[PDB]
């Protein structure tokens, strides 16, 4: 019916799992997690780029004064100046001697390439989980995703899968993140509102098309000098420039867990940390009577040689008698000891050959064969690669990552230093009575 | 040039130019026989998790000492509160079985 279990929270690496009830035959279950994401929620701030300054033509006036007015454009900055006389090509532009006003404007503007070349501003609320998962019963395989939150029924057909709540709570984003052309970036950009000149969002805009774009980059208009017209002016260096040189690393690069950074939707990608509580309602039609599934007389495991490598560097094998033939399923009862195949035909008599992986010192475990659990024992050697280029298959544990002999060794040691104070204690106590006695 | 790069049992992923990435973990491939001799089983659980075996060792050594020394404390006290009461009187003699048997 109903089946708790506890999956690490690793891409690709299977988990074998023996779900049984009385009076019905053992079946195997294989739960993979194929994929996952990690989609937080985000919201836009704002969108900025490398400002583009517009100087519109001055109007200067011959005999008289020009005021200042105020504009909605970014970052506006107006000037008059007393005396100018100014000059172009054909001589001088005005009759007035000395009482000759000219003004000056300059705002700021998205670059005519921003709609390329533009970064975004963005915050991010906690992060949810999703995967999607690849289990089997019996001789049938099922695919489907689910929400792992711990009340989200994703269920393919009839699984009703449940996954519970997370272990850990983890997010490779902090705060407020960067997004610009595909790289993400964890920045702590200036709040919409408040820019500060010469750094990143020195301009911003809730939307490249949006008409209500704010800027403040310091711009400074001085004294015309020259004969000819002309509007000086000095500006801090761009913002946006500077902080592209000085980026740093991408999430890309920089995230834990082997996480794969990718946009459309902002989300992380196959991250690999903490554990995953689910819950099976295995359907009874795949369940098969006891009486019909042979039965295994007896059974002898024998195991050639082991490694305890990543991959499946190890080797058994094991004699059987049965009264019938079919499928049976085959498991290892060790957190420590996973086999390969999940079930195996069987005749009458014979002996199949099943491959394991172990991380521990010792092949002491327990295969059972459609019942009839068996003990095996091995003389586990280390490997010899010193690196493999494939995630380990079951976590190492500690009270089987010892071997044997040193387990011996210890426990010899320690009985003796146990002892020696015992026997010097009774002896004590025998002859302390005995001189009480005396008297 | 060369690099050298440490890589745990966790993994380590490496992008060089514009190359795929790939990844490789770590197995625990320690010099010595984890099955031998002692020598060679203390050399490689060293080799494999080293603070975890000086301290495992060092409360072994305290252990067999501390204890060893208990040991020796008292079955010392025994044997001077056992041969004080009478056997230190003067003007007595103390028969063979009850003397030798702790004596010396």
């Amino acid at each position: 019916f109903e089946h708790a279990t506890t999956v690490p929270n690793v891409p690709g690496i299977p988990y074998k799992a023996l779900v049984e009830r009385a009076g019905y035959a053992p079946l195997n279950l294989e739960i993979t997690v194929v994929s996952s994401e990690l989609t937080p929620s985000t919201n836009k701030e704002y969108v900025t780029c490398k400002f583009h300054t517009v100087i519109p033509s001055p109007q200067v006036k011959c005999c008289g004064s020009l005021e200042c007015k105020a504009s909605s454009k970014a970052d506006y900055t107006c000037r008059v100046f007393g005396g100018v006389y100014p000059f172009m090509w054909g001589g001088a532009q005005c009759f007035c001697d000395s009482e000759n006003t000219q003004l000056s404007e300059a705002y700021v503007e998205f670059a005519p390439d921003c709609t390329i070349d533009h970064a975004v501003a963005l915050k991010v609320h906690t992060a949810a989980l999703k995967v999607g998962l690849r289990i089997v019963y019996g001789n049938t395989t099922a695919h489907l995703d689910t929400f792992v939150n711990g009340v989200t029924p994703g269920s393919s057909r009839d699984l009703k899968v449940i996954a519970g709540p997370i272990s850990a709570a983890f997010s490779p984003f902090d705060h407020k993140v960067v997004i610009r052309k595909g790289l993400v970036y964890n920045y702590d950009f200036p709040e919409y509102g408040a820019m500060k000149p010469g750094a990143f969002g020195d301009i911003q805009a809730s939307s490249l098309y949006a008409t209500d774009i704010v800027a403040r980059t310091d711009i400074r208009l001085l004294k015309p000098s020259v004969k000819n017209i002309h509007v000086p002016y000095t500006q801090a260096v761009s913002g946006y420039e500077m902080w592209k040189n000085n980026s740093g690393r991408p999430l890309q690069e920089t995230a834990p867990f082997g996480c794969k950074i990718e946009v459309e939707p902002l989300r992380a990608s196959n991250c690999a940390y903490g554990h995953i509580p689910i819950s099976i309602d295995i359907p009874d039609a795949a369940f098969v009577r006891s009486s019909e599934s042979p039965t295994i007389l007896e059974v002898s495991c024998t195991v050639a040689d082991c490694i305890y490598s990543a991959d499946f560097g190890g080797s058994l094998t094991l004699q059987y008698k049965a009264d019938r033939e079919g499928h049976c399923p085959v498991h290892s009862h060790s957190t420590t000891a996973v086999l390969k195949e999940a079930t195996t035909h069987v005749t009458a008599t014979g002996s199949i050959t099943l491959h394991f992986s172990t991380s521990s010192p010792q092949a002491n475990f327990i295969v059972s064969l459609c019942g009839k659990k068996t003990t095996c024992n091995a003389e586990c050697k280390p490997p010899a690669d010193h690196i493999i280029g494939e995630p380990h298959k079951v976590d190492q544990e500690f009270q089987a990552a010892v071997s044997k002999t040193s387990w011996n060794w210890l426990l010899a040691l320690f009985g003796g230093a146990s002892s020696l104070i015992v026997v010097g204690l009774i002896v004590l106590v025998c002859s302390s009575m005995l001189i009480n006695t005396r008297r | 040039t060369s690099r050298n790069f440490s890589v745990g049992r966790e993994g380590l992923e490496y992008v060089w130019g514009n190359h795929e990435p790939v990844r490789v973990w770590a197995q625990e491939s320690a010099p010595g026989d984890p099955h031998g001799w002692p020598h060679e089983i203390i050399i490689h659980y060293y080799h494999r998790h080293p603070v975890y075996t000086v301290i495992v060792l060092c409360g072994v050594a305290l252990a067999i000492l501390v204890g060893t020394a208990s040991s020796a404390a008292c079955i010392a006290k025994a044997r001077r509160d056992c041969l004080t009461p009478y056997a230190l009187a003067p003007n007595a003699t103390v028969p063979t079985a009850l003397a030798v048997l702790c004596c010396i």
